[PDB]
């Protein structure tokens, strides 16, 4: 009935400049019908290869695209950091048309530690009734990161959330942010609001604080 | 290259909607339309086909007939219409036009539908502002707090797009409030705080709100 398309690996983590290669293999005979597209974080699809080795004339020609009998694939002869990706081949011999499950491109790159910004909540905010305490890990690799959050040296709980950012397409980093949230009431019962990060780049945990008192720069 | 659809799109579970998809320029040429489905993080999914020349259509059995494709030979523009709505339908509609000798040559941004009962909400937008607890050797980090929003998406811009560099915009988080929140920071040099004005452009269509918020020192 329906073509099954399975693709291989379902991630692929990679150095960068390495040779990669994507596998789709048809449960059917596709006759070279096969179609490569990539899809970019913000979601952007684009064509890549066609008709199994026809490259899209905007795509560089890094990539390639195969066929080994059932066996069709996408190669990047060189991995670059933009190339971090989403990645699914769409068979289109028949239909319905399918498409592979995927393949998440990731980039192996050095250890980079993050640069640590806090960011006290906003006078505008305050007169709203909450107060959204911003901590920033910028630019660091691997994602792998602790954050933790301390109102006058007492470890928070429950009261914060966090958000990271896919690998950066020029410098394949992560980003972090940590958000603590408090009522107002409580954001001005309290002092020092400090933002404890800790990662494989920093040999000691990065403390970064502010006084309430002090608005939150040096008064 | 890419083609024009609708914008995102809040509805409620067991009605119906439908967006639309059109090439850029009047290119009156016999296109035929794929439409594509995508939930949050997951796999692509065909949906069906239009083809406007004849008004032939092709739909994947698994959407059980609830999909239906029409189009407007005058203007060129596919509609797919989703009908009896749940939240499995709450997902990103790609559209792509192709031919036989130029099979998904382009494809449209994609349309955002949130099927929820919840209203729509236009976000707050509080600045993160730069000090000197946002700044690291000459680099200062700034941004804007763009909280409670529904449904998603709010799209953010710096400078009205004239800042693009060392931008990080967050995946919205969803609160316990039931309501969205991001975050967006771009990092530029300290020394242009005094002189460099920076504002952030957030729109959230589905509220039909606009703001530009300047971020100050
Ligand atoms: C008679 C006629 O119009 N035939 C015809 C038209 C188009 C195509 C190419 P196609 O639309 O099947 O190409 C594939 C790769 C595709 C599937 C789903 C979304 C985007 C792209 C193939 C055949």
């Amino acid at each position: 009935l329906d073509i099954q398309m399975t693709q291989s690996p379902s991630s692929l983590s990679a150095s960068l400049g390495e040779r990669v290669s994507l596998t789709c293999r048809a449960s059917q005979e596709i006759s070279g019908y096969l179609y490569w597209l990539q899809q970019k974080p913000d979601g952007t699809i684009k064509r890549l290869i066609y008709a199994g080795s026809t490259l899209d004339s905007g795509v560089p020609k890094r990539f390639s695209g195969s066929r080994s009998g059932s066996d069709y694939s996408l190669t990047i002869s060189s991995l670059e950091s933009e190339d971090f990706a989403d990645y699914y081949c769409l068979q289109y011999a028949s239909y319905p048309r399918t498409f592979g499950g995927g393949t998440k491109v990731e980039i192996k790159r050095t250890v980079a530690a993050p640069s640590v910004f806090i960011f006290p909540p906003s006078d505008e905010q305050l007169k709203s009734g909450t107060a959204s305490v911003v901590c920033l890990l910028n630019n660091f690799y691997p994602r792998e990161a602790k954050v933790q959050w301390k109102v006058d040296n007492a470890l928070q709980s429950g009261n914060s959330q966090e958000s990271v950012t896919e690998q950066d397409s020029k410098d394949s980093t992560y980003s972090l942010s940590s958000t603590l949230t408090l009522s107002k009431a409580d954001y001005e019962k309290h002092k020092v609001y400090a933002c404890e990060v800790t990662h494989q780049g920093l040999s000691s945990p990065v403390t970064k604080s502010f006084n309430r008192g002090e608005c939150g720069a040096g008064a | 290259v890419q083609l024009q659809q609708s914008g995102p799109v809040l509805v409620k579970p067991g009605g119906s909607v439908k967006m639309s998809c059109k090439a850029s320029e009047y290119t009156l040429t016999s296109y035929l339309f794929q439409w594509v489905k995508q939930k949050s993080g997951q796999g692509l999914e065909w949906i069906g086909y239009i083809y406007p020349y004849n008004g032939g259509t092709r739909y994947n059995e698994k959407f059980r007939g609830k999909a239906t494709l029409t189009s407007d030979k005058s203007s060129n523009t596919a509609y797919l219409e989703l009908s009896s709505l749940t939240s499995e339908d709450s997902a990103v509609y790609y559209c792509a036009r192709s031919s036989m000798s130029d099979p998904g040559a382009n494809w449209g941004p994609g349309t955002l539908v949130t099927v929820s009962s919840a209203s729509t909400k236009g976000p707050s937008v509080f600045p993160l502002a730069p000090s000197s607890k946002s700044t690291s050797g000459g680099t200062a980090a700034l941004g804007c707090l763009v909280k409670d929003y529904f449904p998603e998406p709010v799209t953010v811009s710096w400078n009205s797009g004239a800042l693009t560099s060392g931008v990080h915009t967050f995946p919205a988080v969803l609160q316990s409030s039931g309501l969205y929140s991001l975050s967006s920071v771009v990092t530029v040099p300290s020394s242009s705080l005094g002189t460099q004005t920076y504002i952030c452009n957030v729109n959230h269509k589905p509220s039909n709100t606009k703001v530009d918020k300047k971020v100050e020192p």
